[PDB]
């Protein structure tokens, strides 16, 4: 059900139905059953809880009030949504992931809420 | 299931140099094999892989490769070595088998 | 540009989960998932993956487990204390060919009935390996370990599982042909459930595995490193027929209230030696296509020298084969022993009590099987070690290395559905 | 808190706030309680990525973008809403469920943001 | 995490990132950790499910149609928010929350829904 | 105005979770979640909150968890049922003192072996306060409950543990010096996770605990009703210097298979008392320091008289010490005599069969230790209890008073992210 199968960020963008659904899908073999139906649990949630405070619940492609840091990359748009696999990209830019996370939140509670209340 | 190739047909002079271009349609690493079919002949093997002659194959075929991108040189062309020249996937990406699985070519070599 | 966010973008990470079992027999269990009859395979155009069979944890579950399964399943059965009490024990003579000279004795003691103030007076016939001289005998393990028999309603057959992972991981398939152990491989699938692998337990030649597809596989750690064990996996199957030729009775002797021993009976027809049978030609045959593949990493004129084993206890010496529940102990010799520049009989021995996967501190009894016992396997590959000429001798070891052979296509991972690009739009 | 109790769909509706809450809502009767709230759990969450997925999120009445194949049914709209069960409904169309689900999801994911990026 | 840190309601309504996520965040301390592991996330979907049904999922700061009742405070708005800590503003007005709930679910599936289709 | 919805509002109330465990030994479990290396700490200003030590449900938390892993971690050993049996027994006398004349006795009796048709003689040096004269002796509780050994590979050190929240829950710190059993405090902070605890068990004197900072606290329920216990928190330690001189060995006698008892053996050297040594000079102080606080609740004038103990069991009237796994009950005697208006050596007595949580009906036997241990502690506070002239007195009790006094600093809360306010907006 997985892609990055050769597809590069433009074609792969168009995928996202598919692999946001196989995220949910006393003996020895027993308890282990119900425990791993508890973490399937717990990791859908905690993907679910970020769209939901960036404000990107409900959508596979999401724009947002934050703008590119040029310091996140060294390569165009042009470049990267054609000649580039997912998953290439994900490991290129993977140390910045926390800082783009903490600018989504802002960029919600501030600029959606904050001021338009 | 892999293979193209697109130069068609190359006059060159005796002494010179042509080049052949082939294209893997599926990431193949450097399992690219090249053959010489003379006119009545059953093919001769030139290379095995991206990189590497057989051994009795003159020193003026040389080629190199990987991936998709794959070419075939060949120098010092001598009088009446005309040839169609093939490519072939040795690697099936798909059934993970490590034999001939494809082919596909022609290149009118004249000279 | 501006930050966007995608949510179900195809990407993952190396990862460790628990997995799940996907399917009255001892480690079958009978409380596995249903697997799917029309499971999916999908395969990743341009994905090149690197994969490690020496340090998948896929194996240390699959030992965890099954080790979990073998007590939770015998736990609840007869105890068998009552039986470490002198023995008076002599020779079986009476119907007996020359091999098996020794290897029988018939033993009589006296053991505790229904009432506890009342004793009986049994007999048994026992197996030369199950008894120790202290005319008077302990059995063995009175003195190490409890001894618990199996009960005689529990298959030993070894039913295969599946693993699958939980939603939101998946498992990578290596499906390449001349793949080794390590190293990145560029055909690779998804897959949610791993290929059913048999739980076969046995020590020396691989029995009832999976065969290499284009040429024997050798795989081992460094290789160059003679501390490690090679794994060679045919590519075609040599068939082993194994046999108890002597037809068993056994009796059901009460030993207090709600329990009961199994003991042997007395024997019908005469008594003859346990033997495998492993045809000549094919196995000539296969150990000339291991040794050509072996020459690649050790000089192409090179001499591969094949001895029987090292010394060692049975475990070590012997091929540990589990059949109809029966325990054999066959003398592998003969097998390996040629230098490369009908059928081969191996005599075979039989034991009853069994220390398996806890060495220490606890042990199991076999109960007899009536009747006449005929067993047929594929040899799928062998456990060998390394000493101008290369030595080469059977193995052995934890059972982990035979079991990673059967998962060393498979790797576990995450799905990280969650990430970001920039792109020309805005909020 | 069910209905389906002599109304008919166009009723039915308008009653969908009760049922949609009360899906929510190592001894021999303790590892039991762990096993079913988890069970509760899981449903819940299967049909909240099926809404989310369509576009349906935070609603009780969703319109999309798909037509309403005639192959589907062999009643006018003035005929059921008026005169069947919601139950009795679910029953005669349950055969395609897994058809307009499909299409339910190529709605959202292509025309309404493939075409809209 | 936490605020009420002498945070009036006004100050306090600006922190709702941190406190909103912190919210989902056979050995004797082995069954406990799976127990509790259950718990943390059936809190955390009861609270989505309410912001859910009044149509205030995917905020932190949700206007209704519901109009404030006198009889529920005896305080202008220019008094709270300045004045009262949120964690006392709670307790104040604790009783009437079931009334409130209720109304917020009612303005939602016929003000927004049965009258909008 | 209208009503507006937030969430994640900063409100939380009162709460009874379960808790998590962060951090071979008894307690540890090594099955609790890694700590977090870096924990935060958020300060609330403005916020003063309600505690009380006396209905702190992490105290019966912490009781429960304990005595179900003492009981989870010590169940799979070896039983001692075959040592109730007559033992023939006679004082030891070779090489002692004084003070032990009586202290020890050499008994031998007919023990069950390997094999269960043969008895071995054998014998073990038992201490006085194990055994009941019927020469003929009964060991303790044979009458009354069963006795299994504790497994020689389990340590009980009192290694700390941390209590952590689930999400949706915190947990809320009283940061307030000088803050009593209950009651308001302005300082509190919010943590996720407790400090770390050590389960250490002791009765009288409580060992290795917090230190108070600013003053000896004094705390209790009530503190005029002299039915309940006060516990009294240093704000010095006082270093104690615990030993038991005598170089033991110990014998492995197997009982049947799989199983041994151990034994004691022989003593190397002479015998002599074990005893505890409390610095004088510093334990002085220390009670002067009680005694001034006591008098703000009995009278600037009061007498305040320190006894040794009431009359009772050893688990009421001596000191309970546990440690290095061997169980000690020390005199107590002569630090609690004055009336307010070099070392201390407490003899101590040694026994190996313990009852402990579980007062009646199951019973542990403490195996020997060879050679020679030291042990050095810290007294962190006092259980006392009160009879002009105040008098008190050490005391003791279940063991969740003395844990209590390392909780009386937490609170566990529920986080309720949700509610409205009114607001001049609309949809
Ligand atoms: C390798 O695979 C073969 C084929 O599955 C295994 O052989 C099978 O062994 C079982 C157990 O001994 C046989 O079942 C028994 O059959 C008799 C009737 O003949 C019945 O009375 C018993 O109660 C039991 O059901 C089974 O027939 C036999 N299969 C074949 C085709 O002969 C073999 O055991 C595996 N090797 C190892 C080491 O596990
Ligand atoms: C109060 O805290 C102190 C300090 O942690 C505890 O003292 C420690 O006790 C343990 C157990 O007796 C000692 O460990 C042993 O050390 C010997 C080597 O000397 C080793 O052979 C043993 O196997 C074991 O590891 C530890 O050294 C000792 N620490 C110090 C600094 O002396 C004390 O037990 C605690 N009090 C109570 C009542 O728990
Ligand atoms: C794997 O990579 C190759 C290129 O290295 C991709 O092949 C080209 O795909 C484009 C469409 O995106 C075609 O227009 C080209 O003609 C293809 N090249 C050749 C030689 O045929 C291939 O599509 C990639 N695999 C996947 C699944 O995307
Ligand atoms: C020994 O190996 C042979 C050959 O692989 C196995 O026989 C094949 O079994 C598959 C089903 O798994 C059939 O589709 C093939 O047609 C069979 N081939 C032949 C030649 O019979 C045989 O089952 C293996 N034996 C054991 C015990 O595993
Ligand atoms: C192992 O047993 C098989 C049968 O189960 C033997 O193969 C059979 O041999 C006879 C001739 O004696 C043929 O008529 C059968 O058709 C063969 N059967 C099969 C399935 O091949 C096999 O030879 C025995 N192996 C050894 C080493 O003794
Ligand atoms: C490996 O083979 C050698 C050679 O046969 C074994 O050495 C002796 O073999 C004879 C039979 O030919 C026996 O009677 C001797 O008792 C064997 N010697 C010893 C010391 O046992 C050798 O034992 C075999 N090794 C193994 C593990 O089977
Ligand atoms: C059960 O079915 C009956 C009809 O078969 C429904 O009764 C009618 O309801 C309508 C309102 O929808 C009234 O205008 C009619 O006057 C009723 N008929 C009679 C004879 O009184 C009844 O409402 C259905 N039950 C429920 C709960 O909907
Ligand atoms: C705790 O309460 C005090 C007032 O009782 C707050 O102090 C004032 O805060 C405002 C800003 O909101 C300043 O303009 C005033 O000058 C402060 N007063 C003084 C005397 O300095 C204090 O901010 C509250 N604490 C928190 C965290 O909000
Ligand atoms: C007895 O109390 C002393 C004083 O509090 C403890 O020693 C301190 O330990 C901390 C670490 O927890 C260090 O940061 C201090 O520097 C130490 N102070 C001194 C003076 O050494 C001592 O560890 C306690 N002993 C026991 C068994 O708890
Ligand atoms: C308890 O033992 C400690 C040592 O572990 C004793 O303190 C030491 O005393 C010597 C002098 O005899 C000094 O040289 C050391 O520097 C001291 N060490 C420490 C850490 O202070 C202590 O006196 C003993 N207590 C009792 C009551 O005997
Ligand atoms: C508390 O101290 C008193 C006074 O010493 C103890 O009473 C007697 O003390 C003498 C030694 O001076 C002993 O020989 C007597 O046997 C003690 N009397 C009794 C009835 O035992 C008193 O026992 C001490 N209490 C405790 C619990 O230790
Ligand atoms: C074993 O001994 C019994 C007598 O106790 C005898 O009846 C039986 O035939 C003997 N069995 C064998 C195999 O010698
Ligand atoms: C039993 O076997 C031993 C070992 O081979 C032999 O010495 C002894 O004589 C045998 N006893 C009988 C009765 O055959
Ligand atoms: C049973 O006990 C008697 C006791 O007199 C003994 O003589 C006999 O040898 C024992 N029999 C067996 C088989 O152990
Ligand atoms: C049991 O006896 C055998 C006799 O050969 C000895 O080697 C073994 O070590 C003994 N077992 C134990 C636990 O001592
Ligand atoms: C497996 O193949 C890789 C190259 O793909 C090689 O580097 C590695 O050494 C091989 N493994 C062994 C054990 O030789
Ligand atoms: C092994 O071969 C012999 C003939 O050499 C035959 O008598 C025997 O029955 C065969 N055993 C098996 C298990 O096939
Ligand atoms: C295997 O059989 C040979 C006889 O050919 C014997 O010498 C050897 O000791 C036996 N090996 C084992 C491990 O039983
Ligand atoms: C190994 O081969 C020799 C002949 O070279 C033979 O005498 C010997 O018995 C064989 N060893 C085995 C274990 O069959
Ligand atoms: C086995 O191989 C050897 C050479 O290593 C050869 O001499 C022998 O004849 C072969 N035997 C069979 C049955 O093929
Ligand atoms: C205990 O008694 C045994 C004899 O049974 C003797 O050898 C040993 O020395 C005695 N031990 C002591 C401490 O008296
Ligand atoms: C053993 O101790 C008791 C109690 O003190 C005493 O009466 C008896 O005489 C002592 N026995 C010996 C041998 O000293
Ligand atoms: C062991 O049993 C015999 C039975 O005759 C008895 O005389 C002896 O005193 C007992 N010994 C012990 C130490 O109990
Ligand atoms: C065991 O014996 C002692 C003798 O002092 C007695 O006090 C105790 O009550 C007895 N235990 C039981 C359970 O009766
Ligand atoms: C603790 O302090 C409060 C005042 O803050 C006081 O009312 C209460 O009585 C004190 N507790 C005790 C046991 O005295
Ligand atoms: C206690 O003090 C005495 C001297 O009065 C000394 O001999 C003994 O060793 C000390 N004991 C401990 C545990 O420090
Ligand atoms: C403590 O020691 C004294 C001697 O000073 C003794 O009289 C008293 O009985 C002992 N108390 C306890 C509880 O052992
Ligand atoms: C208490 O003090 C007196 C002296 O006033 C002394 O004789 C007595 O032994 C002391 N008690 C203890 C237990 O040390
Ligand atoms: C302990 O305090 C008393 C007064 O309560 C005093 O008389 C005595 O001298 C002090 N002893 C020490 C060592 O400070």
């Amino acid at each position: 059900f997985l892609g990055a199968a050769g597809s590069t960020m433009g074609a792969a963008s168009m995928t996202l139905t598919v692999q946001a659904r196989n995220l949910l899908s006393l003996t020895v073999w027993g308890i282990k059953q119900l425990q791993a139906r508890v973490l399937a649990v717990e990791r859908y949630l905690r993907d679910q809880q970020l769209l939901g405070i960036w404000g990107c619940s409900g959508k596979l492609i999401c724009c947002t009030n934050v703008p590119w840091n040029s310091s996140w990359s060294n390569r165009n748009l042009s470049e990267i949504w054609d000649n580039m696999t997912w998953l290439q990209w994900d490991k290129e830019i993977s140390n910045y992931t926390q800082i783009i996370y903490g600018l989504l939140e802002e960029s919600q509670n501030q600029q959606e809420k904050n001021e338009q209340d | 299931i892999v293979m193209t190739q697109t130069p068609a047909s190359v006059e060159a002079a005796v002494g010179g140099t042509v080049t052949i271009k082939c294209q893997a349609s599926q990431r193949i690493g450097s399992h690219v094999s090249w053959y010489q079919q003379k006119p009545g002949q059953r093919p001769k093997l030139l290379i095995y892989g991206a990189s590497n002659l057989e051994s009795g194959v003159p020193s003026r075929f040389s080629g190199s490769g990987s991936g998709t991108q794959f070419t075939l040189t060949i120098s010092d062309l001598e009088c009446a070595d005309a040839a169609t020249y093939y490519c072939q996937a040795t690697y099936d990406p798909y059934t993970g088998g490590s034999y001939g699985a494809g082919f596909g070519g022609g290149t009118a070599v004249v000279v | 540009l501006w930050v966007t966010v995608y949510y179900g973008v195809p990407v993952w990470k190396d990862a460790e989960t628990t997995l799940f079992c996907a399917s009255h027999n001892v480690w079958a269990t009978h409380a596995c998932v249903p697997t799917d009859p029309n499971p999916q395979e999908i395969h990743l155009e341009n994905v090149t993956e690197e994969f490690n069979m020496w340090k998948n944890n896929m194996v240390e579950q699959m030992h965890t487990d099954i080790i979990s399964l073998w007590d939770q399943s015998l736990k609840p059965c007869v105890k068998l204390t009552p039986l470490c009490v002198t023995l008076q024990c002599t020779n079986v003579t009476n119907n007996i060919t020359d091999d098996m000279r020794g290897e029988l004795k018939n033993c009589s003691f006296n053991m505790t009935t229904e009432l506890r103030d009342k004793k009986q007076k049994v007999y048994s016939l026992f197996y030369r390996l199950d008894v120790v001289q202290i005319k008077e005998y302990r059995l063995i393990n009175c003195n190490t370990s409890a001894i618990t028999q199996a009960c005689p309603k529990v298959s030993f057959e070894p039913i295969p599982i599946h693993y699958c992972a939980p939603a939101g991981f998946a498992i990578l398939k290596c499906k390449d042909k001349k793949f080794n152990g390590t190293g990145p491989c560029p055909s690779v699938s998804t897959v949610q459930c791993t290929h059913g692998i048999k739980p076969v337990v046995s020590t020396q030649l691989l029995l009832n595995g999976s065969l290499a597809e284009e040429e024997v596989m050798i795989r081992s750690e460094n290789i160059t490193n003679n501390a490690k064990n090679i794994l060679v996996q045919f590519n075609t199957p040599v068939q082993i027929n194994c046999t108890r030729p002597n037809n068993n009775t056994r009796k059901s002797i009460r030993i207090g209230p709600g329990q009961a021993f199994y003991a042997t009976g007395d024997i019908i027809g005469d008594i003859r030696q346990a033997h495998c049978n492993v045809s000549k030609a094919t196995w000539n045959e296969t150990l000339g296509k291991v040794v050509k593949q072996l020459r690649k990493h050790f000089g192409n004129n090179t001499i591969i020298r094949f001895a029987n084993s090292s010394g060692g206890d049975l475990e070590v010496t012997t091929h540990s084969f589990n059949c109809g529940g029966e325990f054999f102990y066959c003398n592998t010799s003969g097998l390996f022993n040629s230098t490369w520049i009908d059928s081969i009989t191996l005599p075979c021995r039989i034991k009853q009590i069994i220390n398996m996967w806890q060495r220490i501190g606890q042990a199991m009894y076999a109960p007899p099987i009536q009747g006449v016992i005929r067993c047929v396997s594929n040899i799928t590959g062998l456990i060998l070690t390394r000493d101008t000429t290369e030595t080469f001798r059977p193995g052995g070891g934890d059972m982990r290395d035979n079991w990673r052979s059967e998962l060393y296509k498979y790797k576990v991972v995450k799905i990280e559905p969650l990430g970001v690009a920039p792109t020309r739009c805005k909020r």
